């Protein structure tokens, strides 16, 4: 496929793991499809590093910011495909990132392992605690002390 | 001219630049195309974002414009 032509054509604090530099690479090859210099094939298909960092913090180990990438990509991947990423990749065999996780798994194990005179009121209120008055004499004794209240009132 | 088209605030002068600038290019007594380039590229940048309200001054931009894309000679260029 060739593009038409325009009217406008001249005629880090974290290590980086491989398995980070590997999603880098690839996402740069593959969805802005870009070769490894990042040379312009279509005008309007400008690279994105910002899709690029979200497809690195799939599965990165923390955030990677869009201007982090771009440095990682230009300062590193270039002038190693310039052992390939692809070849350190295979020959790690996820081991790095296993014990990456084993880490984190230990850290948090380790912190999972860090881890009468009562009488006295109601005898000044003048409750016999021992007769319990049934709620129909409570109920009285209320109404008995609202009219008393309301005749004070009056 | 350069200073003219990003610092004046006269809108007057501004249209005056811009009319010198289309007599030189829909004409050694012309400017070279680097410095037509230069011209056109500063009222490309500062023309409307200084003057969004100055419809004739943008119009009379934008009709240099679209001589220099119509043009046969600076086609490509």
């Amino acid at each position: 496929v060739v593009p038409p032509r325009s009217l406008f054509d001249r005629a880090d604090n974290p290590e980086w793991l491989i398995s980070e530099d590997w999603a880098l690479l690839q996402a740069v090859k593959q969805l802005l499809e870009l070769p490894l210099n990042l040379t312009i094939v279509s005008p309007a298909h400008t690279p994105n590093w910002d899709l690029v960092s979200d497809v690195v913090n799939s599965c990165s180990r923390i955030y990677r910011s869009s201007k982090q990438c771009r440095n990682r990509y230009e300062n590193v991947i270039i002038p190693r495909e310039e052992l390939r990423t692809s070849q350190i990749y295979a020959q790690d065999e996820n081991a790095t990132h296993t014990q990456l996780y084993t880490s984190h798994f230990d850290l948090m194990k380790m912190t999972a392992g860090k881890r009468p005179k009562h009488a006295s009121v109601l005898a000044e209120s003048g409750i016999n605690y021992d007769k319990p008055l049934p709620p129909i004499q409570v109920a009285s004794l209320r109404a008995e002390r609202i009219a008393k209240e309301k005749k004070a009132l009056a | 001219l350069t200073s003219l088209i990003e610092k004046s605030p006269d809108a007057k002068i501004l249209r005056a630049v811009v009319k010198i600038v289309e007599e030189w290019v829909k004409n050694n007594q012309t400017p070279t195309l680097r410095e037509k380039s230069i011209l056109l590229v500063k009222m490309m940048t500062y023309i409307e974002k200084r003057f969004p309200e100055d419809l004739e001054l943008n119009a009379q931009f934008l009709d240099l414009v679209n001589y220099v894309y119509r043009d046969e000679t600076l086609s490509g260029s």
